[PDB]
This record gives structure tokens, C-alpha cells and sequence, in this order.
């Protein structure tokens, strides 16, 4: 039963090229099933589509059902989840419960609906809700949430400020434009809600053009605003980008050291052996075991040394600070 | 030294199962598999991709006499090995107990026989406390 | 009268979860009262709203009046403000005077207005002006102002340059498009003011579309401009974001050391004691006081050491530079 | 004639608050004269404006003429420009020649034009061209040019790439939309030039809306493009911002050391004195001169030390690297 | 045959001012030929253009044919490509094969087409496809690809997230706006595809304005979306910019050391000589050779020293860490 | 040392109010409250979460003999304590005056009795100047 | 030392033009203006804002005896002064010539009398080369 | 030293082909071109833009006696030259073999005569191994 964890990490901790194209393929399947949900809403094509979305749906539901059950069985390799109670502790997690309700509700709809409005009205949301199924472990969302929580203060700040700017400048605009009538005879700014829509659309640099001011006062304010407030709805981008990058680097750094350890262990685990070459043609077996012990040691030494090199600046300074300390003893 | 430079060459070609001056890299994988190792081919290849400074695959101790001609006890190998404990340094002091030390010697990389790990620290836990001083072990291995 | 400062920092230096949800709740109240000021300007709903905004207004005014008076009383814990003169030095500050005029003018409007146009015309601005009441101490604005003042030069620079680009390119456009007539028969560029509106709307990436050039010259210029000037209205974002982030980090750093001190003090404040275990069943009382002195010392030592660790790189280098110096003595 | 350089740096190397508000005031004058050039193009107001722009113009021209002549005279403090040949080397510089042609051409127009179309048609461009007069020395433009030249490669790169993306995607769009006819009956994409206008307006996030595609192919391409190319017209912002900031910091750093020097000099210039207290009631004059020498020395020592502190990390490491070296001698 | 590599690096590894303006000139030629392909699609001018684009085309094709053949011949200086097999290994590369098919297909079209629709329909794409010919070696694209591959994770992340936001918010909008009818009588949101177009146009800050929601629900969602998702389509800019900059710096650094080496070599290559001044009027020839050996040595020493200075911080710390080590020996 | 290893164990269980080998962590809070301390429960718990290397809560001097078996005077505790002044270092020189020193000893962390602080620096202000040299105090406490 | 601790106090109040124990900060500006200095008021104030550790403005040599009680020759003032040359260090070696040294001593901060600068380096240019070794000048000033 | 300070001045003006105290910078390019060098004019100019501390172009050994008056063997030129190998340091140890060393001495900067490079390392490859210890070469050149 070595296969258990094998397929597990083939499914749940994927790495390589095989499992990769597997996940990729299933993703593409999902995406085309969606793009048929798309062409379903178009009357020109709402017939053939809603048809093949009754076969393709069943294909996918059974596919996923099996992939799920097999995943669940192969969740024993991880002791935390071994045994029925652990197993339940598994499906307790978000992505799993999502896949569950997807699959079972597809089964529901296709157990009653097949004998068509509510059906498709739900099927679309399922085809949409499934995309979650690819990011099998959530590193994406965790990256995000961390970066935010870190920078929570900056973000709140700029949000508060932009919000206020919006509010005030929009009120003033409303006051300045509420009478005015478009050349098409109508009125754009009847209320503060409309002005506030304007503000949103404006301060974030979309500018549909459905609401534009006519008066010199309104244009004046809108100009000043447009110049001095848009920036508070465009910081988050730079912030978050820098955060992402930094964090990835931080991580792969840490990974460097997690690589560092095993070699440190193996070095000595080989040294004690080659050194301890006297107490594990029997004598020739002994000679050869000694020779290989020696060789391996010679190998480790180099591999350790190469895996102890200064990833960065802090590393060097720690090292040589420590040498200085060693002198502080001497 | 001259008392081993000769009986060592005999075992030198003992890997080739013949009298050729060949380390027998492809045949060392069988030498060890018969010793009871049975390594993989990548490990077999890396064993000599650096142990043999020549670069061929079968050598007339250009380095098979150099590897033996490396005391493996001087100061050049007493710090590289002392840093490994420093990986396991935390609050310093060579604090390591038999507890963490056994935890580790038997879990990572190339683990020992439980009898190897138990009596390995035995000589380094003379005081019986949970602080296996490194200076106590290197001095034991300084003759490596 | 320990409660005085207690409620004070419950109101004015909040931290935790209780005072948090307090401020949060009052914020939500404010926000819904606003969103009814919103639906007030809509004739469909301008009746019920303006009604309930006569009860909810009184609720809030009295709420705030009491919160204010109690805050003021509880401003004695801080000596700077103790005594009538200090108290006056309190209400002298911006946010307090804002809350004051809010509350009193609500009272005014509801003392005369209740016996409806000017009333609501002012009430809206109050409901808007109140949002200031949440940021109880102004860290938001101070962050902002500092970051600016720091980067004043960059900002002025890009402003000046963008301004000029605007000016010139708009004049040229005016020259190139003043005759042209829209296909709807009208003329977009009659004056330089219109061109200048175009420029604003353009260089900052809004593009309503109410003014677009027709001639090859105008399109040429607008293209070059649109490519080579928009960037000077989008730097501030990156700048300010980086500034914010940096400053927050700088601060929490400093905070690390402000944490560092107390432990340094307590260590010795315990050492002298345990050491001085001879000059503060009386003898057993003495033994036990000695034992606890010793234990505490053992505790401090560790806590100090852990609170003296290298937050960053500058710290390590200072430390070991200093060790080197200590050698410079030796 | 100490006043010469005095007024010079009051005019040409301004610093403080007086000269500041001077330059500021003249700036505001310029700006309002412009904003009347604005309201000149509006027929409602083209009468009074063009009038007062005949008095205000003369005011400014004479003002500037004198400010210029006096500046020129006060350009002797700087030896490089002393003597007629140097003086000529002065007006040879850009900003000066600009002010010159401004003033003289105002004089021209007002020497012939007063005895009205061409006149105002030129006056507007002068009122516009004058704004250069404020940045008296050009640090703005130099900052810019440096930052660019540094980052020339990145910028060229993103420009080339965005250009290509534009080209290709626009051609494809043209092919896909050339037949199509707007619901208003007309055709937006008749040529490649129109498509290319679309592309410009699109990839840089303006989106007027005057040209939009109708076909599934065009929308497809425009989407992909809009997602994967806009970023190459928005990098320059982040780049340039970072550059600006960095450079300012670099400069003020350097300034730190330029401050550092004088103190280093004065220290010793006082040490040799106090030390050399024997070879410059005469004896009491001697005693007092000695006492003040000593005091001053005590002052310098501290001021130097405080002005030699580690602005940054490189400074500390240089210092203590150097201490290490000093050991390398020992 | 020293000229071989001479013209080669004049063509393929250009540096200086001559080869520069060469490449620049040919670029401008290409660009105007394009801008006539532009004015070809305009019926006002589709006659003269398509004419001169029959002469100019032949000019360019022959120009390029020769430049190509000569380049190919001059590709021998590089041994890798010497000999027919190497030569073939040359044209195997992308930019070369591109130039090849350009030139030969121009020849095709002008060998058959001259005896006009398909012709010009292809010629336009050639005039477009040629621009690749300037970046003679591809540093542009390589910079790009590297920076990406580095930051692949961040980018994928933000893409996935923005994609989802798009999907969901657009579905909801569709549900909320599918009935609604524009004031012009028509319906904007008939399908999910239209909503999805809206989303694309919106979240990336274009806002044409062809599709706008009317209902309070739609505006609500669009607002929240517009605020909280646009940022995931604007990170890439900051990321990529920082990447570019960093990489360029990294490179020129490396270049510093590649400069460092030759001097290190020459120093000793001169030292051994001047030192070895006894074993290479013959004696006066010997004296003079000795003198020049000495002088050169004195030159190197300084040049090396100046070319070993600390580009940056890591350099200093490495150096003095190493000094410390040298002590570790002592 | 053997003259205190015995009379110390008697006080060792003096916290349990019985003869069990129990430090009586829950009862040390009453031992001290009777001594006149009356600490909180978190401080009571942290007092032993590290003072007792065992980890139980009541111990047979696995560390209750180690804490006593720590001279608290060697070089390992002369620098950690010297750094605390360096927190209050400014222009160096062990400049501290009785002024700032009294300002601080009586305001931060665990303050002293005014008579404790007044006569504490007394031995360290022998010269009567405003520079309480640290080397003057550690040498006084070097026997800790 | 006891031979100057007395005749120094007489000059101490010589600034007040009276017998008050007052440094006469407001009157030192006239003392020097009569000596031939005529400084500004900010310089007059900074002269004592740190020279007098008391902080009043007129003092009974709390520091007016300390400033005199600072040899101004020990190692604590031999490096701070040696760093100033290092500002003018370039290629090291104490290379400074009489040329740059005169260039500087007479242009920056508090310049000398041309006769002061000419004969100041005279004692430091004994070898007559363009390298005024700093170690040659501090040893001359080490008695400061 | 006094035995060469005279016969050296004769060769000093030997570049001017006359008795003027002129290094003859424009004529050194012909002196060497006749020696068999034939350098460029920029190299000719840089040869003296720093070798001659004066700055004229023809000098009366202000530095033409200083360049000779620089032993070129002291510690100030034993580290600058040792760092160049450290450029070629990799895994340290002065590991360089005759292989890489010949690879380099004959490919970069100012290459030698194959007979110069072959016998140059000859004295530094006494042990015949592929590790030309730098300390073996500087000691050979320490008399430079
Ligand atoms: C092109 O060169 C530029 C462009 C912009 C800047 C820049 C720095 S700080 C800044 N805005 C701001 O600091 C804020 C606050 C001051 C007014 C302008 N905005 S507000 O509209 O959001 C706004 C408006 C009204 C209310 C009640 C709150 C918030 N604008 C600097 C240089
Ligand atoms: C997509 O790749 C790009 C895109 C842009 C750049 C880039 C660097 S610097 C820059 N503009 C500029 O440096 C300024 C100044 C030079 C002209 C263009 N702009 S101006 O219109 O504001 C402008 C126009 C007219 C006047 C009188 C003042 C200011 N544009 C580099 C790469
Ligand atoms: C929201 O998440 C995102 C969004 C965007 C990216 C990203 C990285 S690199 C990149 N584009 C690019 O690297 C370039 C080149 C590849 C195609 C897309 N663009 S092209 O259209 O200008 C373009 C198109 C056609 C031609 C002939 C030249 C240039 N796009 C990554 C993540
Ligand atoms: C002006 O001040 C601001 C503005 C924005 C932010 C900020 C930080 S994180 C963030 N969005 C986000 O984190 C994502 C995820 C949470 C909802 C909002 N967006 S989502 O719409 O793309 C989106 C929507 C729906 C789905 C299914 C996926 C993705 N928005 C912070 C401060
Ligand atoms: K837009
Ligand atoms: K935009
Ligand atoms: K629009
Ligand atoms: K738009």
C-alpha cells in the first residue's frame, strides 16, 4: 500500500510534468464546459449547447466523483487523517466540501431536472463554482491574505481617504449640477446617488461617460479631484505587488536552509561511519564497506560546503560576526 | 606511509575483479550491491564524479591514492564538521541532549543502526546529562 | 477615580476588541444614517427618509453629546489637560471642535427648523462631516502628511511637468480642432478651456469621450501626449505606497526597541535584589523572598536576551562593530 | 558692492521665505494672466479680457525687463560671468534667452500691434511660454533627464514591445471589423489608421468609446490585448518614481558629507590655535584668547563627532572595515 | 580577411555611433514604408501609395538580400558557424529565418503579383513583420522572458484571482440587468458574454461606455468590483518594472568584475617581466625594455587598484570578511 | 558545596507545606502572597515554565538544584547585564549620573524602595560625580 | 595641579568684571569683542550651551574647571582629530602636501593668518616633500 | 644607492636623444618602436600621465627617480598582487594548476612568449602537481 500516498501526492501535492498536465487538462475541460455555458445564453445557440451540457455534465460529475473517492482513500498516508475520524477531518476542509457540493448538486439537478429553466439556471453557477477545484491547496489565497494582513494599515488608510474625497467632492458636484440638463434633454445629476456613481467611475479611471458635468464649477472640482484623489485607488497595486514578490523571495530563502540541514546531517552520519570503520571473505567485505564510507564522506563534505554558501548578505554577516565572536572567546 | 602504499593498490583494482588499473565505476555498483548496499546509478556516478579527480571512470589512483592521502582529521575538516552542529545550535553551548541527538541521527539523510546510534552518543554522554558537548565528540573523532 | 483614564483610553486610545466593536458599531450607525441622506434626494423615497432622519438625528445628537462630555471629564487622567485651562486646551484640538460644532448645529437646526428645505440642506452636510469622528486620533492624516513632506520634491516636479505638457499640447489641439464640427453637428473645441478639460480627462486616463478630435493633427498630438505624459499623473501612487509601507516598518522597528528597554531595566532591578539578599518565621520569609528574587532574575535574563535579537541587519552590524570596538580597547 | 551677489542669490539661487514668496507671487501673477488668456477665447468674455490683457501685459513686460537687467548686472558676483564676455556667456543659457525673447516679443507686438487677431494669437503663446520663468535653475528637468538616461534600456524595451503589440493586434482587428457598420449606420474601422487610433486609446486605458468592435473576433483580440499589453505603457510610472526618490536620497546623502568636511577643518583650525597658545594688559588679552581657543575646540570636537555619525549602513561598515584594516597594520 | 568579423560586429554586434545610425536609418526607412502602408488603406490616397510601394518594396528587398548574404559570409569569424554546416546552424536561428522569409516572399509577390488585392493584402503584413529586423540579437525579449519566469508565481496568482472576480461579478450583473432596456430602446446585457465584455473593459480601467448598468444592484456590484479588483490587473506593471531595473543592475555589476579580471592578469603579466629583467647597443635595448617594463607595472598597479573598488556593499563585506578570515589563520 | 546540598532540600519542599518532592507551583502563589508578594497567575506560571527544566510543576530539584547551581557571577552573566546599561548608553563612557539612574531605577519594570534605590547607587557613586561607572557596579556585583 | 587651581579662579570671574561667580555669558561677548573677536550672539550662546555643563549662564566652575581639567591630549582626542585628515584622505598614506594643506587651512571654517598657516605646516614639512605625515603633526600636538 | 643615482641620470635623458632634462614623451614612442614595441599614442600618453608626478611631459626625475625609488617588493605590493590570484581563486588553496595558469598567462591582457610562460611557472611547479602555490611565486618575486 505504498501507492496510497503515491497517488495522493499525485493528486494533492502535485509536482513534475505528469500530474501537471493532468491538472491542466482537467482545467481546460472545465473551461470549455464554461464557454459552452456562455453560448448557452445566446438564443442562436441555446439549443445544441444545453443539449451537450447534459452529456458533458454527467461525464464530469462521474469523473469528479471517482477522483474524489480515490483521493479520500489515499488520504491515509497522512496520519492526521487516518481512521474514519481523520477522514471526516478531511472533508471538513473548504476545497473538499466545495467539490462535494458541486458533485452532489449536479447529481441532484440531473436526478430530478432531467424529468429546463431552473436546471440550467443552476448549472451555470456550478460550472462557474468549479474553477476552485484546480488550486488544490490554496497557496494563492494564502499569499494574498498574508500580504494584506501585513499591509492592513496602509490599505485602510488610503481607503478611508479616498472614500472621503469621493463623498465630499460628489456632494459639491451634486450641488453644482443638479439643475443642469443634458443636450439630449435629460438630467444626469438628479440625486446624490448619481453623483456618487460618477465619483466611483471617475476616481478609479474608468470614465464610461454616461455622466459628465456641464458647469464651470463642476468641471473645476472634477479636475482637482481627478488629479488629487485617483492615486489613492491605485496604490494597492504597487503595495500588493511588492508584497507578493518579497514574500516569495522570503520563502525560497527559507527553503535554502531547509535544504541546508539534510546535508549537515548526512555529513556526520557518514563521518562517524568511515571513522568508525572497526565496529559495525568477511574481511574484504569490511575493506569495501570502509572504502565506500570514506568516499561518501568525501562527497558530503563538498555538498555541505556548497549548500552552506551565502544566499544573501545577512548570511555572510552572521557567519563572520560569529567568527568575530569565536575570537571574543579567544 | 610506505607500509600501506603497496597492499592498498591490490585492493585498488579489487573492484574491477581483474588486474586492470580501473576503479570499475560500473562494477562498483555490483561490488557494493554484493557488500549489501545496492545503491542507485546516480549515486554510483556521483561517488566518482568527484572522488576521482581524473574524470575517466577507471583510474590508477591519481586520486584513489589522494582520497586515502587525506588524513580527514586536520583543522580543514574540524570546522566544516563543527558547523553542522551549529545548524542544530539553538541558544548555543553545545547544549544538544541525547534526546534531540537520537531524534535526529535516526531520522535524517543516512540513518544508523539503532545500536549504532545508541552507542555512538554513549561515548559522548559520559557525564550523563542532556548536553552532548561537541568538543567532546570531535576530540573523539579528531583522529579521523 | 481609576476609571477616569480607563474610559478615556477606552474612548481615545482604543485597543482590543470591545472598544473596537464600539467604534465600529457607531461607524455603521453613521454610515446608514448617511445612506438614508442618500435616499432622501430621491423623490420616490424623500418622504419616509426625511421623517426617520428626524428621530435618528436626535438619537445621534444626544448619544454624541454624552459621549463627548464623558470623554472631556475623562480627559483628566492626562495631566496636560487637567484643570479648566487644560480642559480648554483639549477642546481646542481639531477633531474635538469638529464633533462640537456637529452636535451643536444639529441641536440648532432641530431647535428652530422643526418649526424643511434649509434644514435638510444642512443635515446632509452634517451626516457627511461626521465621518471624521471615527479616526479618533489622526494617525491616518499624519502618515499621509509626513510621507508627502518627505517626497515633496518628486511630487512638485511631476506636477509641474504634467501641467506644462497639458498646457502646450492642449493649445496645439485647440488650434487644430477649433473649426471642426462633430457629426452630430456641434463643435467640441470652441475654446481653450474645452481643450484643457479634454487634456485633464485624457492625461489621467479617464476618457469620458465627450470631446474627441477629428483631424489627423489632433490625433497625432493626442497620441504622443497620451503616451508620454500620463505617467506623470501616475507616479504619485507608487511613491506614496512605498512611503506608507516604509514608514510603518520604520515605526514598528522603533517599537521593538521601546520594548527592549523595560526588560533591560527589570533585569537589573531583579539582579540587585537577588544579589542583595541580605538587606531589604521571619527567616523563612527571608528565604522565600530570596528564592523568588533568584527565579525572577533567571526569567529576566532570558526575556531580555530574546528581546535583544536582531530585528534587522543594521542591528547585527552595530552589535559586532561594537564588539570590534571593544577589541579596539583590547 | 556686496549687494551684487546678495540680490543675485535672492533671484537666482533663492532660499528662505522672502525670496520664496517673491517667486511664488510672480508665479500667481503669471497664472492669472494665463487664466485670462483662457477667458479670452470665450466670446461672452472676449472683450473685457483682451482689454485688460493690454495693460497687464505692459505691466509684466516692464517688470520682467527690469528684473532681467538687474539680474544680469548682479551676475558679476560669479566670476565665470564677470566682464562683458562672461555676461554674454550668461544670456547664452536657455532660461535667460527664453525670458529675453518673451520680453522683447511682447514689446514687438505692443509696438506694432497696438496700431488685433495676430496680436492675441501670439500673446496667448507668450503667456504660456512664460511659465518656464519660475524654475530659475532647472533642477526639475535635470532630475528627469538623469533618471531617464539611467533607465534608458528598460524604457526603450517596453516601448518597442508595446509598439509591436499595438501594430499587430490593430491589423488583425482591422481585418475583423472593416466591413461592420455601427448601429448608427456608420463605419468605425475603415482603415488601419482608425484601428491604430483605437489601439492607442485602448492600450493606455483611456477608452473614449468612439471606436468599439462588434464582432466576436475583434472582442476576443481586444480582450487579450487589453489584458496583456496595457502593462507596458504603465511601467514607466513606477520606474520613474523610484528613480526620482532614489536620486533625491542619494543627493541629500552626499550633502551630509559635504556638511561633514567644514567641521573637520574647523576642529583642527581651532586645535592648532589652542595648542599653539604661545605664538600668535597684553598678557590678559593673551589669557582670554587662550581661553576662547580652548572653548571653541571643545565645541568643535562635539560638533564634528555628531556630524560624523552613520547616515546609513554603508557608512558604518566602511568605518569598521577601516578599523579592521588598522588592525591589519597591527 | 580581418574585415570579416569587422563587418560582422558592425552588423550583428553593433556598438558606437556609425553602426548605430546605420541601424537607425534602416529603421526609419522601414517605418515610413509602413506609414505608407497606412495611407494605402485610405481611398483618398490608395493610388499613389500602392504605386510607390512597388518601387520602395524592390529597393528594400534587394537592400536586405545583400545585407543578409554579406552578414552570412561574415558569420565565419565565429567558429561555431564556420563551414557550411555551421552556416546552416546560423540561418536556423529565429531572426535570420524571419528576414529570410520576408525577403523571399517579397520576391515571390513581386515575381507573380506584378502580373492587385492579394498582393497588397500580404505586403502590409510584411512591412509589419519586418520591424523585428532591428533588434539584431534579442536582448529585449530575453530580458522580458527572464523577468517573467522569475515572477511567474505572482503573475499567475493575480491572473487567477482577477479571472475569478471577473467571472462571478459578471454573472451576478447579468442576472441583475438582463431585462433592462437602454433609454435608446435596446438591451445591453442579453447574455453572459456581453457582461463578460463589460467586465474586461471595466476591471482594466478602459471604460468605453457601450455597456453600462441601470439597476441599483448592478451599480452596487460594479462599484465594489471596480474598487476591489482592478488592482489585480495593474500589479504586473510594478512587478515587471522593478524586475527590469534590478536585472539591468545585476548585469552591469557582473560586468564590473568581468572588467576586473584583465587588469589582474596584466598586472602580473607585467610584474614577472619587469622583475624578470635578465632573461628574455643590445645592452641599451635591454635597459630600455627594462624601463618600460617597470613603468607599465607602475601603471597596472594603479589601474587594478582602481578597478577593484567596492561597486556595492556586498563587495566591501566580502573583502573584509576575508581579511577577518586571514586573521582566522593568524 | 556539600555543606548546602542537604539543608537546601529541606527548604526545597518547604513550598509544598509537606514532604512531597513538589515545588508546589499552585502553592508558591500562596507562599509568596504570604511573604507579601501576591503575584498574578501568569507570572506564577512563567516563574516555573522555565525555572524548572523538567516541565511538570512539582520537581525533585532537576533544576531547583541547577538554578542554585548557577553562580550567577561568571562571564556569561557579566556581559548580558552590561548590555542593559548600554541601552542607557549615550555618548558612552559609563556616563550615567545618579540623576538619570535614580530617575530610572524607580520608574520602570520592578521598582525599588526609595531607600533601596538611594543606597544602591551610594556604593556606586563613591567619587560623588554624576558618572556611575558600570565597571564600578559589576565589580561590586561580580560576586553574584 | 594645585598650583593653578587658585590663580585660575581669579581669571574665572575676570569675565564678569566683578567678583561674582559668573562666567558672564552676555558679557563674554564684550570681553572677546574687546579682545578683537566680536562674535555673533548665537555663537556666543553656543560657546556655553555645552562648555558649561550646569546650564545657567554663569557658573562657579562646575565645568569651567572641567574644561580646563581635560588634558586634550589623550587617546580620546587623538583619533577624533586623526579622522579629519581622513576626510582629506585619498589613496591614503598621509599623502597631504603643503599645497593642498595650505589650500585648505586658509579657505574653510576658521582660517588662519597667512603667517599662521605658513609656519604651521613648516614644522610638519621637515622633509620638504609634499607628504605632511599626520603622525608627524599629532606627535607635535600630542601635548595638547 | 649612491652608486646608481648617477649612471641612472645618463639613461634618464637617453630618451630625448640629447642632453635636455626631458623624458621625451613624444619621443619615447619612437624609443620603444625602435626597441620593438610600437605602442599607440594613448598608451604612450598614459605611460606618463601618472608615472611622472610632475605633469609636464619631460621631467628632471621628480618621479623618474621616484619610480626607480620604489622597491616594488614591500608589503604594499605583495597583497595587491596576491589579490589577482584571488580573482582566480575558486575553492581557495592556491589550487591553480599549470593548466589553467598557462591557459591564462597566454590569453589575457599582455601575453608572454610561449617560452616565457612555459618556464615562468616552471620555477613555481617544483613539486610537479597541479597546484602552483602563490606563496611559492611571491617569495620568488618578493625581491621585485
Ligand atoms: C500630479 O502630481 C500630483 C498629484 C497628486 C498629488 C497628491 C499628493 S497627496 C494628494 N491628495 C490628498 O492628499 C487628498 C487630501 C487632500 C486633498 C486631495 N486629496 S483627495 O482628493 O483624495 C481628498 C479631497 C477631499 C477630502 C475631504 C479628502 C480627500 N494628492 C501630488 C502630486
Ligand atoms: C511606453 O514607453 C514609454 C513611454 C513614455 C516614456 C517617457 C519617459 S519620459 C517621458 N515624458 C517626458 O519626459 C515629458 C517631456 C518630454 C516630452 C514628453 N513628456 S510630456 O508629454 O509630459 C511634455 C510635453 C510637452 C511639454 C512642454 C512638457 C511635457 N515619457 C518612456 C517610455
Ligand atoms: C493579469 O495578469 C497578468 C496580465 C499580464 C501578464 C503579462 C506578462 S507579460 C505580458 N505580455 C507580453 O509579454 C507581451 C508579449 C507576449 C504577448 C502579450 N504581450 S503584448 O500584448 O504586449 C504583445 C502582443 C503581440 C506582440 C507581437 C507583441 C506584444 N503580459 C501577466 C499577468
Ligand atoms: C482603495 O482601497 C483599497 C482597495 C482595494 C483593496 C483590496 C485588497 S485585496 C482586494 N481584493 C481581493 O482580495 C479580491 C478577493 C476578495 C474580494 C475582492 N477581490 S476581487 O474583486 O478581485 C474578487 C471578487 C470575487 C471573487 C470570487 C474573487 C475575487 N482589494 C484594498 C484597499
Ligand atoms: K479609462
Ligand atoms: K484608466
Ligand atoms: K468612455
Ligand atoms: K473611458
Amino acid at each position: 500500500t505504498h501507492v496510497q500516498g503515491r497517488v495522493y501526492n499525485f493528486l494533492e501535492r502535485p509536482t513534475g510534468w505528469k500530474c501537471f498536465v493532468y491538472h491542466f487538462a482537467v482545467f481546460l475541460i472545465v473551461l470549455v464546459c464554461l464557454i459552452f455555458s456562455v453560448l448557452s445564453t445566446i438564443e442562436q445557440y441555446a439549443a445544441l449547447a444545453t443539449g451537450t451540457l447534459f452529456w458533458m455534465e454527467i461525464v464530469l460529475v462521474v469523473f469528479f466523483g471517482t477522483e474524489y473517492v480515490v483521493r479520500l482513500w489515499s488520504a491515509g498516508c497522512r496520519s492526521k487523517y487516518v481512521g474514519l475520524w481523520g477522514r471526516l477531518r478531511f472533508a471538513r476542509k473548504p476545497i473538499s466540501i466545495i467539490d462535494l457540493i458541486v458533485v452532489v448538486a449536479s447529481m441532484v439537478v440531473l436526478c430530478v431536472g432531467s424529468k429546463a429553466t431552473s436546471a440550467i439556471r443552476g448549472i451555470r453557477f456550478l460550472q462557474i463554482l468549479r474553477m476552485l477545484h484546480v488550486d488544490r491547496q490554496g497557496g494563492t489565497w494564502r499569499l494574498l491574505g498574508s500580504v494584506v494582513f501585513i499591509h492592513r494599515q496602509e490599505l485602510i488608510t488610503t481607503l478611508y481617504i479616498g472614500f472621503l474625497g469621493l463623498i465630499f467632492s460628489s456632494y459639491f458636484v451634486y450641488l453644482a449640477e443638479k439643475d443642469a440638463v443634458n443636450e439630449s434633454g435629460r438630467v444626469e445629476f438628479g440625486s446624490y446617488a448619481d453623483a456618487l456613481w460618477w465619483g466611483v467611475v471617475t476616481v478609479t479611471t474608468i470614465g464610461y461617460g454616461d455622466k459628465v458635468p456641464q458647469t464651470w464649477v463642476g468641471k473645476t472640482i472634477a479636475s482637482c479631484f481627478s488629479v488629487f484623489a485617483i492615486s489613492f485607488f491605485a496604490l494597492p497595486a504597487g503595495i500588493l505587488g511588492s508584497g507578493f514578490a518579497l514574500k516569495v523571495q522570503q520563502k525560497q530563502r527559507q527553503k535554502h536552509f531547509n535544504r541546508q540541514i539534510p546535508a549537515a546531517a548526512s555529513l556526520i552520519q557518514t563521518a562517524w561511519r568511515c571513522y568508525a570503520a572497526e565496529n559495525p571473505l568477511r574481511e574484504h567485505h569490511r575493506a569495501t564497506i570502509k572504502v565506500i564510507r570514506r568516499m561518501q564522506y568525501f562527497v558530503a563534505k563538498k555538498k555541505f560546503q556548497q549548500a552552506r554558501k551565502p544566499y544573501d548578505v545577512r548570511d555572510v554577516i552572521e557567519q563572520y560576526s560569529q567568527g568575530h565572536l569565536n575570537l571574543m572567546v579567544r | 606511509t610506505e607500509e600501506q602504499i603497496a597492499e592498498f593498490k591490490e585492493a585498488f583494482s579489487l573492484f574491477d575483479k581483474d588486474g586492470d588499473g580501473t576503479i570499475t565505476t560500473k562494477e562498483l555498483g555490483t561490488v557494493m550491491r554484493s557488500l549489501g548496499q545496492n545503491p542507485t546509478e546516480a549515486e554510483l556516478q556521483d561517488m566518482i564524479n568527484e572522488v576521482d579527480a581524473d574524470g575517466n571512470g577507471t583510474i590508477d589512483f591519481p586520486e584513489f591514492l589522494t582520497m586515502m592521502a587525506r588524513k580527514m582529521k586536520d583543522t580543514d575538516s574540524e570546522e566544516e564538521i563543527r558547523e553542522a552542529f551549529r545548524v542544530f545550535d539553538k541558544d548555543g553551548n553545545g547544549y544538544i541532549s541525547a534526546a534531540e541527538l537520537r531524534h535526529v541521527m535516526t531520522n535524517l539523510g543516512e540513518k544508523l543502526t539503532d545500536e549504532e546510534v545508541d552507542e555512538m552518543i554513549r561515548e559522548a554522554d559520559i557525564d550523563g546529562d542532556g548536553q552532548v558537548n561537541y568538543e567532546e565528540f570531535v576530540q573523539m573523532m579528531t583522529a579521523k
